[PDB]
Parts: structure tokens; sequence; C-alpha cells
């Protein structure tokens, strides 16, 4: 555990920029690989396209980011009907036993890269529903997760935050650095 | 002088309300007629097609037709009346006169169902 | 006056009393017992022979227009000899009421549907096939409705534990979601919540 | 003081609930008369 | 002892069998249409192999209400089969293909684990 | 969605949760309404009127809703009582059952509204039914801010 | 790192031949810094006059229910629900 | 005070609204304090300390079991037709 | 006007109850709006207004929407001022919880004192209720005002007693001001 730096310690840091890999890495085809994969990600992280999936209560919330106190378009989010043309599925509501072949083929449909938020309680581990019968024990054992939005409702404000963070993972993930150091 | 409409679908104005009336209250004296004197549920359907065949018969106007009844709307008196001679031509065959098909079984209606006692 | 306790009805009261021996006047054969709860509301404990002429008896008598049947429910004892019961509930929108018509059931004992007088339980009846295993005969389309395709049991049955017999997950080698026997990671705590002491002396009785 | 939510004294002034139209400036023969001017006009 | 109860589809003992039996014809009809197009990896013979196995369990029954409730459930499933209405993660499941055998000698399940 | 936004606020300011309150509770309520909510939704109830005349005119006169909607899924009254049918699909086809006027409960019977009757059954009169009940919930909720006694909140 | 060998206040650590420390070579152990008992007995005793005294956490609604601690046997008398210390001369 | 276009966009908005526009957007003059004042609920009927006992206010306890109707024809006995309720015209 | 078909009764409203008007003003007004686009240019005008309003969108994350001193946020621990923490181990709270999240195992602490060895939430079985709140008689365990903790792991969404305790050490400030500003409404 480290804490928010000191306002004279932060003074006393630089700026940490844009790209998360660094300034420079001492060769110029690890700088101009560097450079591509941080144009890739930013086009990547601008308008990520969620799928219209909505099993449950929490998808009411998802709408909460379309209307117009929070504005998902406003990030380049944008919902899509097909699963070939998404990047994100926000796995939201509970996932019972008949959803599993459908969220497994919704998936497996999606092409790749493949971001998976999974919004509320149901969809983190069962929630409220975690010792029935027909409820999957969350989405996890089924497709594998990058974001998990905890709240049961979460608020927009929530889930916004669990997108932007999705963002920050998109930012900070290499594909070209790590084909060159392969 | 007609109604324009019932202000409920499905069911249009009738032409002439009380002959289908007092030939559905006919049918369902002519059903209980073959059931047996002693059985409640044929005097009750005589008491009532009996009070709302004089009811239809007394009055000449729909509208007065339906307030004297009390009931509803004369359709709805149609509906209720070919209601209750499928009724009564069903209770023929059900058989309700008689005893209890079936005895109480033991600790069958106990509320709570888990004591000793 | 007494305002923490709830005030009933007394006209409804009478209402009901009346029409609850006039309907165990009416059927003396399928009804068993007329009883009237606390709360303004009629139980006709009615016989299983007695399902299918009895609701249509509410559907079409003068005073008793029962035109919706808003539900039926299933309650699973276990203790009886006949194990299940179950619950129709009618609403008269001429004479602004409600009504409960009960039966019993074994767990093979077949019910005459009422599908022929309330298309409604078309499905509700299915509801109490998949939930309790009753079977509903002369039914247009009897399936199960709320469970997996390849449920295997009845849930709201009470041997039927809460968790299930088995679980589902994702498998590579067979590129398919499979069934496992049931492990939970962290088991149901059951709670001992029952009543040391009783409270209400009028229902020892 | 406000020790408890309440309304105010005097009551609310009422809120609205009926739909009131919008402003209707075009009458159908006016319309067609109108269509009619502006199309001579333009065709001379 | 005696019981008198109402009927399920069947009167006596061999109208009951011969429900089993058109249930039998049914599913072998079945077969060779769930094998081409619910994409999973059972040949037919595998298939008519399961069938006569998941009979062969229900064999010992007597009581013909407690059969007739099986051919309505077998009923049920062929419903559910001439319909697609279901995925190839259902149909496997009777072969249970993801769960590894266990051994039924005292000194193996002695040595794994107490169940 | 902007006003449904403004009532889930509502709820958190009530309740604590946006969506689900567990704020009503065997015995009354759980907790007292804060101070200041009633200025709140008097606005909110002040504007919505002119939001549902904005989204009125969007929608209701338009010849495609009309098209989409009209003369479009027409239940009959029989079969909405032979199937069970509850609420507004029994208002939208002119039967004339709300349960909030037949059996009320919970102060139903001290407020005064109006209960909305559909005449074809189709969409459009569902539609338009909806939007009345829409408006006479404003009304309501008009006479619930006009007069509420001041005391307990839930049963002692 | 020496968060992965730090004991908690409930007396826990892991074993060095452990396998769960493998699951802190990318995630840290945490571990609170502040323990109750070193909190608790750095407040001193309150010395009283009365034979009994009333303890309510010291906020009133917000604190423990209150409760009476009798102070006629001598040395510190310890209230269980927040710790404080009382004592009679 | 308030946010807003310049009033001649405004008059092309009230324009082509066909009515007078109020502002749907909410702002901190029209809505109350978020700090207020520290507030005390009232007691209710039952709090007084004098009169009342629990046996006279317990509704658990009056409770019956459900009373078999013609078992209680048969005890207390030893015109228009019995309706459930009143009649309501929902045509 | 346009006459009515049923005539309605009182307290009850009826839609689509008007008869079309049959006279030459009405068929022509209805002709015009029919071939001119009548009702469409009315929409079209509505929504052009509706361009020229200001927008609802706040700022996130440098603008955040309103919230209540009642919020339910993440579960925390709080402390008592003099330093010792709050919770004496009664097991209320996951007696109340109804998903079952919290397990609470106990014993006694070498000064004596009734207290936790272990506090676990499950947060992804958490529905963030406030019966952990309410039914705290010492008002140990809370919810916090926060709600941006999304993680990127699942166990991560499973805390600790010594989790929670720093949740309630970060966030004692806002907790303490709730606290203050709520407790009278319970
Ligand atoms: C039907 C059709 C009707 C058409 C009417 C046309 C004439 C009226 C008109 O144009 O009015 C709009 C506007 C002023 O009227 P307004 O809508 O009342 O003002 C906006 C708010 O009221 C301002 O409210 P505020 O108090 O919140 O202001 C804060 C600030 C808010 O600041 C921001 O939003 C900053 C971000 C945007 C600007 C970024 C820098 C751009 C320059 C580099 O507002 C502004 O900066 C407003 C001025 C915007 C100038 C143009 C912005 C870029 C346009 C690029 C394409 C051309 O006038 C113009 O934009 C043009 C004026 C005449 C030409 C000279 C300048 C060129
Ligand atoms: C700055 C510009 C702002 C405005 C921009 C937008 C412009 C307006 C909208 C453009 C198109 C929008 C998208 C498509 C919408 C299509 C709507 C539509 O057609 O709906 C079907 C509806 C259907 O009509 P209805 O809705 O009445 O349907 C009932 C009638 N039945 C079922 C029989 C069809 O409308 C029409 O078809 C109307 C006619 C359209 C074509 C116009 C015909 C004009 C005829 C000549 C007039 C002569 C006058 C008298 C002259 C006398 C001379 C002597
Ligand atoms: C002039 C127009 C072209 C400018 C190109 C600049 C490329 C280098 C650069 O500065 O990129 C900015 C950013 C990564 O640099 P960063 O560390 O974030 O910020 C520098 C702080 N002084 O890089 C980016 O944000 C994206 C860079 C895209 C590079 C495309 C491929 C180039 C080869
Ligand atoms: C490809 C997928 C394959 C799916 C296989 C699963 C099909 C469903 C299996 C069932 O329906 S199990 C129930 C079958 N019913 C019975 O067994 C009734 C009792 N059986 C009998 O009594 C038998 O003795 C027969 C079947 C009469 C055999 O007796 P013979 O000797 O006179
Ligand atoms: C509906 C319009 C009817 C008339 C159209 C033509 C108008 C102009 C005719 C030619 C005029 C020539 C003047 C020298
Ligand atoms: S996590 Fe909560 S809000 Fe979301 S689907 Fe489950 S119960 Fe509903
Ligand atoms: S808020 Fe509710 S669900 Fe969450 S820990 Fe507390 S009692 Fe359990
Ligand atoms: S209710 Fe409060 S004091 Fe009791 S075990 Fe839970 S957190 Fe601890
Ligand atoms: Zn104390």
């Amino acid at each position: 555990q480290q804490t928010l730096p000191v306002a004279e310690v932060a003074q006393n840091l630089p700026k940490k920029g844009y790209s998360p890999f660094g300034t420079k890495q001492s060769s110029v085809a690890e700088w101009s690989l560097a450079r591509l994969d941080d144009l890739l990600n930013w086009g990547r992280k601008g308008s990520i396209w969620p799928l219209t999936f909505g099993l449950a209560c929490c998808a009411v919330e998802m709408m909460h980011i379309a209307a117009p106190r929070y504005d998902m378009d406003r990030y380049g989010v944008v919902f899509r009907a097909s699963p070939r043309q998404a990047d994100v599925i926000i796995v939201a509501g509970t996932l019972t036993n008949k959803m599993a072949p459908a969220l497994r083929k919704v998936y497996d449909q999606m092409p790749e890269p493949r971001w998976v938020i999974s919004m509320g309680s149901c969809a983190n581990g069962g929630g409220y529903y975690h010792y029935s019968y027909s409820v999957v024990r969350g989405c996890d054992r089924i497709i594998p997760v990058d974001i998990y939005v905890p709240g049961c409702p979460p608020t927009a404000e929530a889930l916004m935050y669990g997108v932007l963070q999705l963002q920050k993972k998109v930012k900070r993930m290499k594909t070209l650095q790590m084909w060159y150091r392969k | 002088i007609i109604k324009a409409s019932t202000g409920l679908t499905g069911l249009a104005v009738s032409t002439n309300p009380h002959h289908t009336l007092s030939a559905l209250y006919g049918k369902i004296l002519r059903a209980v007629s073959k059931m047996p004197q002693d059985a409640s549920y044929r005097k009750y359907t005589e008491q009532l097609v009996k009070q709302r065949a004089d009811s239809v018969a007394q009055h000449k106007d729909i509208t007065a037709l339906e307030k004297a009844v009390g009931c509803g709307q004369v359709e709805e008196l149609i509906v209720q009346a070919e209601n209750e001679l499928i009724l009564a031509r069903k209770m023929l065959g059900w058989k309700p006169w008689e005893k209890l098909v079936q005895a109480a079984p033991a600790k069958q209606w106990d509320w709570p169902p888990a004591q000793i006692m | 006056d007494k305002p923490t306790v709830r005030q009933p009805d007394a006209v409804a009261r009478s209402h009901l009393s009346d029409f609850g021996r006039y309907v165990a006047e009416c059927l003396p054969k399928y009804v068993q017992k007329v009883q009237l709860t606390a709360g303004d509301e009629l139980e006709v404990l009615i016989a299983p022979e007695g399902v299918v002429p009895v609701l249509q008896f509410l559907k079409d008598h003068h005073q008793a227009q029962f035109t919706n049947l808003v539900d039926i429910a299933g309650v699973d004892v276990p203790c009886r000899k006949n194990r299940f019961e179950v619950v129709y509930n009618l609403l008269s929108l001429r004479y602004n009421s409600r009504i409960r018509v009960k039966t019993y059931t074994d767990e093979l004992t077949p019910l005459d549907s009422a599908c022929e007088v309330h298309k409604a339980a078309n499905w509700y009846e299915r509801e109490i096939w998949d939930m309790y295993g009753v079977f509903f005969a002369n039914h247009p389309d009897l399936r199960r409705i709320l469970t997996d395709y390849g449920f295997e049991g009845h849930p709201q049955r009470r041997d039927f534990p809460l968790s299930g017999y088995v679980e589902l997950r994702y498998d590579d080698e067979k590129k398919r979601v499979v069934c496992e026997p049931l492990e939970l990671a962290q088991e149901f705590r059951k709670f001992d919540l029952s009543a040391p002491w009783e409270q209400f002396p009028n229902f020892r009785n | 003081p406000p020790k408890q939510d309440l309304p105010p004294p005097g009551g609310y002034k009422k809120i609205p609930f009926a739909r009131v139209p919008p402003k209707s400036y075009f009458t159908g023969f006016t319309t067609i008369g109108t269509y009619v001017v502006v199309t001579a006009v333009g065709l001379g | 002892a005696v019981q008198q109860v109402r009927p399920i589809l069947s009167v006596d003992r061999e109208e009951a069998r011969k429900r089993a039996l058109n249930l039998y014809k049914a599913w072998y009809r079945q077969i060779p249409y769930i094998v081409m197009d619910y994409d999973i990896p059972m040949t037919v013979e595998q298939c008519r192999d399961k069938l006569r196995e998941e009979f062969v369990k229900h064999r010992n029954v007597t009581d013909i209400r407690v059969i007739d409730m099986l051919v309505i459930k077998g009923q049920m499933e062929l419903k559910e089969s001439v319909e697609i209405w279901k995925q190839k993660g259902h149909i496997m499941r009777y072969w249970k293909e993801s769960q590894d055998p266990k051994p039924t000698d005292f000194l193996s399940k002695f040595i794994q684990g107490v169940n | 969605f902007e006003e449904r936004e403004k009532m889930m606020e509502f709820y958190e300011r009530v309740s604590g949760a946006r969506m689900h309150a567990a704020y009503i509770r065997p015995g009354g309520v759980s907790l007292d309404m804060p101070l200041g909510l009633m200025d709140d939704i008097y606005e909110f109830a002040s504007k919505f009127a002119e939001r549902l005349d904005e989204v009125e005119d969007v929608l209701t006169t338009n010849r495609i809703w009309v098209q989409r909607t009209e003369d479009i899924g027409i239940v009959t009254a029989e079969e909405a009582l032979n199937y069970g049918f509850s609420g507004v699909m029994l208002r939208g086809s002119g039967i004339k059952w709300d349960l909030r006027k037949q059996q009320p409960y919970d102060a139903y019977n001290l407020v005064n509204f109006d209960v909305p009757i559909g005449t074809k059954g189709d969409c459009y009169d569902r539609y338009l039914c909806r939007v009345e009940e829409m408006r006479q919930s404003l009304r309501i909720i008009d006479q619930c801010l006009n007069q509420m006694p001041a005391g307990e909140i839930k049963t002692d | 790192r020496g968060d992965i060998e730090k004991v908690t206040h409930t007396g826990q650590v892991f074993d060095k031949e452990d396998y769960r420390n493998a699951r802190f070579v990318n995630a840290k152990r945490y571990v609170n810094e502040n323990w109750g008992i070193k909190l608790i007995e750095e407040v001193p005793p309150k010395e009283c006059t009365e034979r009994v005294v009333f303890c309510d956490g010291g906020d009133g609604p917000l604190g423990h229910p209150k409760v009476y601690i009798n102070l006629d046997k001598p040395g510190n008398h310890i209230c269980g629900y927040c710790g404080l210390r009382f004592v009679k001369k | 005070l308030r946010r807003d276009v310049s009033p001649l966009i405004q008059r092309i908005r009230a324009f082509l609204l066909g009515r007078e526009h109020n502002l749907a957007l909410r702002f901190e003059d029209g809505l109350a304090d978020r700090t207020q004042p520290q507030p005390e609920i009232p007691d209710g009927p039952s709090h007084l300390l004098s009169a009342n006992y629990y046996c006279q206010r317990d509704g658990r306890r009056e409770v019956l079991p459900p009373i078999d109707l013609v078992e209680q024809q048969k005890q207390l006995a030893a015109s228009k037709l019995p309706t459930p309720g009143k009649v309501y015209a929902w045509d | 006007e346009p006459k009515d078909i049923v005539e309605v009764p009182k307290g009850y409203v009826y839609v689509n109850n008007k008869e079309l008007s049959m006279e030459f003003a009405d068929i022509t007004d209805r002709a015009a709006s029919t071939m001119f686009f009548g009702e469409l240019l009315r929409g079209f005008a509505v929504t052009l207004a509706h361009i020229f309003k200001e927008p609802a969108t706040i700022n996130y994350p440098f603008e955040k929407g309103p919230l209540s001193p009642r919020f339910r946020g993440e579960h925390a621990l709080r402390r008592y001022p003099s330093g010792e923490e709050r919770c004496i181990a009664c097991k209320l709270c996951e007696a109340i919880c109804p998903a079952q999240a919290i397990t609470i195992e106990a014993e006694e602490r070498a000064d004596g004192s009734r207290r936790t060895t272990r506090y676990d939430i499950d947060m992804t079985k958490c529905i963030y209720c406030g019966f952990c709140q309410e039914a705290c008689p010492v008002d140990a365990i809370v919810e916090g005002p926060n709600f941006e903790f999304s993680t990127e792991t699942h166990e991560e969404l499973l805390y600790n007693k010594e989790k929670l305790l720093c949740n309630g050490d970060k966030w004692e400030s806002e907790i303490a001001s709730n606290l203050q500003a709520d407790h009278l409404y319970r």
C-alpha cells in the first residue's frame, strides 16, 4: 500500500506523460514499435463497442450511461447489436443454467481482441442468488473477465469507472513490443 | 334508438337482446328441469333465471333493462346467460348433488403441519 | 381506539360468509370444507376429482363470475399422505372479490387441467409441472417451462436441496459448457432460527 | 423550524397535468392557397 | 397392500410396456438426426449404446405409474430433441464426458479421499 | 430517461440506493424522508408536464407511430378475461378495472384521480393509457405533496 | 519485501515453506499498521469517585450502548465494548 | 444567473417548441440546501409511558385459526341470493 | 368539437374515444396535414428546438453526480476515537446479511476483550443493502461513500478484515460526516 503523494512531493515529481511505455527505449526499432503500439492502443481504447446483451436489472443502469446525464457516446463507447461488431460484452445480470451456452456462444462469436466487463454482483459471483440451483456462480467460470464492476446496481458513475479502467487496460495493452521481444 | 358502441372491444352491439336473453333463459329452464328437485343448485338457478326473465319481460327499453337488472350492459347479460347455459348443460353430467366423492385424509388440512399432536 | 391493530371489514366478512355457505350448499359432492381465514379471504378446500367443475361453476354461475384466474400456487407439504397442495386464486370483477380453491395431489396422482375453463393455466400448471412434478391430464402442452432443458428433478419440492445437485462450467477439451457435481466454494451456512418459546396460544388447538 | 419534512403552510400551487397543445398557425385552406400562390409565382 | 388411484395414460403393465417400446422406437429414429445436427463428438452406434444403457438402468422398476412417469419424461426429452430446443452441451450430459471416473476398490478409495 | 435518472436520484436521496431501495418494509418505512425533498420533487413535478408535452408532440401525432401501433395486436375483452389479463392490458381493451380504486390500499382512498380506459385494444390505446396513467400519477403526487401529516414513520 | 513475512494483529503469518506465499509475488500483502491493542493501552485509565460509572462510547448515540461498571473491586475495570479503563482510588 | 443561450436562440427555441419553455435542467438556486438543520422525529401514538400495555396493542395474538363456515352455521343455528361482494359495473 | 362515442363516467378518462369529424373544415385540415406533413414538421420543429438546449452531461471524472449522505457503497469497519476497532464480534450483521456474504470467526483477545479474528465479506455476494449498517449495535460496519473500486481480478473483490480496516481508516472523515448527518433518521 502506497498513498497519493503530498503536493510538495507531487511538485518534485515530473509529468507522467501519455505513454505508459516510457519516452525512450534506447533503440530506434523499439521506439518505432512502441509509438505504433501507442497509436494502436489509442485507436482501440478510443471507441470500444459494447454489446446489447442485458440479462437483468443491472442492464437498467446500463441505460443510465446511455441517458444524457452520463453520455457513453462522449467517450466513443456506442452500442452495436451484432457480436461481430463489438469489442466488449458487458455481462450484467444473473447468468443462469440456460444462459451458459448462450453467453459462451455470444462471447466466442465475438472477434479478437475481446475484453469482458462483469457488471453487478450476480455476474461477479452469483450474488443474492449464489446458493441457488440454477444460477451459475459468476461469469468467470464460463468466459474470461477483464473488469469487475462491483456494485449490485452500480452507479452509472461506477459503471463508467469500470469502462474507463478498461480503457486504461487497453492503453497499457502491448502487442508489438511483445512481438519484438518474442 | 341504438347504442353506438359498448365501450368494450370484442363484443358488438346486439340487434335483438330481449329475444336472445329470453331464449337463453328458456334453455336454462329446460336444462335445469332435468335436475332433481332436492338439489339446491336447481332451486337457486330457477330463482335467478325467473327473476331475470321477469326483468326482461317487464322492461321493453334496453337501458331500462340494464338499470333494472343492475348487473351490467345487456351484451354482458347475454354472455352471462350463455355461460350459465353451458354450466347447466355440464352439471347434468358432472352430477354434483350426491355425497362426497372422497373423504378427508388424516392430517390433510392441518396448519402448521409439522406438529406431533 | 387501537391504531396499531389492523381493522377488518365486517361487510366483506358477511358477504364472503354468505357466499361460502352458498358454495358449500351448491356443490355437496366436490366441496370438502369452506373456511374463511383472517384477512377476509375465502378458501374452498375441494376434492381432487372436483378440480375442473367447481372452477367452471365459479366461472359460470350468476353469483359466481370469477372471470380472472390470477395465478395457481403449489405448496409442498411432505408430512401429509397426499403431499402437494394446489391453490387456485380467482378474481371476480362483477362482484369485486377473490376466492381460493385448494386441492391436494400426490406425487403420481393426476390433476384434471383447468385449461378448458381458464386459458392462463395453460402455462400456470406447467410451472407446477416444472417446480413440483404433478401431471396435469388433458393438457394441450405440458413441458418444463422455467428450468434447464437437461434438468433432472423438480426444484421447489422440499426433498430437493437448495443449491441443486449439479453445477455448470466451461471445458476446453470438449469446447462445451459441461455438467459437474456440485461443490460450493463456501457452503450455505444453515441458521437455526426455530422459536424455542411458543408465542401464539390460539394455534395449538 | 422544520423539525420534520413537511409542506409549507398555505399549500402548493397546482402541478400541471393536462396536455397543452403546441401553437398551430396553418389552416388547411390557408395551406392549400399558399401552396397554389407560391407554385404560380415560381412558375412565372 | 391395496390402493385405488387415478391412472396415468395406461391401466395395466402391457400398455406401459408398449409405451416404453414406442419410446425406444422413436429415440432410435431420432438418434441419426441428433448426430448430424447437434455437432457432438459421438458416433451413432455410441448414441444407440447410450440409449440402451439409459433404458437398462430403468429396467428394474415395476410400478406402472413410475413407468408411465418415465415414459412422459422420455417423451419430453424426445420433443426437446425433435425440435432442437437445446444445445450440444446438454445432449452430451447423458455420457458425462467431463467427470473423471472414480475407482471402486477400497484401497484406492482409502488412498484418494474420504467419499 | 433524463427525468428517470432524476427520479433515481430522488430514490438515492430517500433510501441510499439509486434503484434497489430496500425502503418500504413490513410496518411502515425504514427511514423518514430527508429535509428538502419536497422542493426537489415539486420542481420535478412542475417540469415533467412540459417534458411529457414535448414527448407527446414528437411521438403521439406522428403517422408512422400510428401506422406502427393502431389496429395491431387487438385483444378482445373476453379473451382478456379468460386468459387472466391484469392492468393496462385489461384497461386498454375497454374493461374498467383499476386495483387502486376498487380494492383500495395504503391511503389511495384519500387521494383522487382518474382511471384511463382504452377503446380498441391495440398498441396505440395502451400507449395513450400509459401516458394518461403518467399524468394521473402526477396528479396523485401533487395531492400527496399537498397534504401529509406530521408523525411517526413506522408502526410502534 | 517485508509485508509477506509481516504478522497481523490476529497472530497470522504464512510460513516460508508454504505454497500460499506464491500468491504475493504479484500483489502485496495487506497488514493493518494500526493494531487496536496498542492504541487501546495507549489511552490512560480514567480516575472516578462514584461506585458505579456509565460508558456510552464518548459520542452519545453514535457510541456503544450505555453500560454501568462497578468500581468497588480494586484494579482497572475494562469496558467490554470500547476497551476504556476506569479506576477508583 | 443561470447558464443558457442568448435570448435570440431562446426565442427561436420557443417558436420551434410551439410553447413557452421552462428549463428542464436543475440549478442550485431552484433546489434546497444540501446541509439542513438536524431534525427531530416525533413520537407515535404509543410512546406514552403511563397508559399503554402491550396486551391491548398486540395484533399478532388477536388472530385466530380460520372459521369453518358450515360448522359455524351449525353451531349458531342450533330474499336475495348470496354474492361475494357489492356489484361493480365494469361495462 | 368532436363528439364522444361512449359517454364517460365520473372519475374516468376515455382515450381514443372522440369520433372523427366529417365536416369539410376538419377533413381539409387533416388532408393538408396529411399531404404537407404537418405533424412531421411539428416533430422536426420540437427536435430542432431541443438541439438548442443545454446538455445534461457531466464531465466525468472532473464532474460527479449528486448523491445523498445515506448512500450505500463499499463496506467499511470503523474504529473508536481512542483507536480501538469498534466491532465486538456479535455476528448480528452476518445473521442479517441476506445473501450470507459475511463470515465472522472470533475468540477472546489477549487483553480479554471480545474481538474478531476473521471478518470476511464476499463483495461479489453483497448487494449493498445496508442491513449490516442497521444491525450493528456499536456502529462498526458502515457503507462507505466509495464506489470507484472496480477491480481487474475476482479475488480482489473478496474483502479480508485488513482491507475493511484500511477502508475504515481511509474513508473515516466522510463516514463520520455521514453518520453525523444521518443518525437521527435511523
Ligand atoms: C428546413 C427543412 C425542414 C424539414 C425537413 C424535412 C422535410 C419533411 C419530411 C421529409 C420526409 C421525411 C421521411 C419520410 C416520411 C414519409 C411519411 C409518409 O409518406 O407517410 C405516409 C402517409 C400515409 O398517409 P396517412 O398517414 O394519412 O395514412 C392514412 C391513409 N392511408 C392508409 C390510406 C394511406 O402520408 C402520405 O402518404 C402523405 C402524402 C405524401 C406525398 C405528398 C402528396 C402531395 C399531393 C399534391 C398536393 C396537391 C394540393 C392541392 C393542389 C390543387 C391544384 C389545383
Ligand atoms: C396552379 C398554377 C396555375 C398556373 C400556372 C402557370 C402560371 C403562369 C402562366 C403563364 C403566364 C404568362 C404571362 C405572359
Ligand atoms: S447484481 Fe444486483 S442489480 Fe445486478 S442483476 Fe443482480 S440483483 Fe440485479
Ligand atoms: S450491505 Fe447487505 S449484503 Fe452487503 S455486507 Fe451488508 S448486510 Fe451483507
Ligand atoms: S454487527 Fe457490528 S459489532 Fe456485531 S459482528 Fe457485525 S460488525 Fe461486529
Ligand atoms: Zn465503553
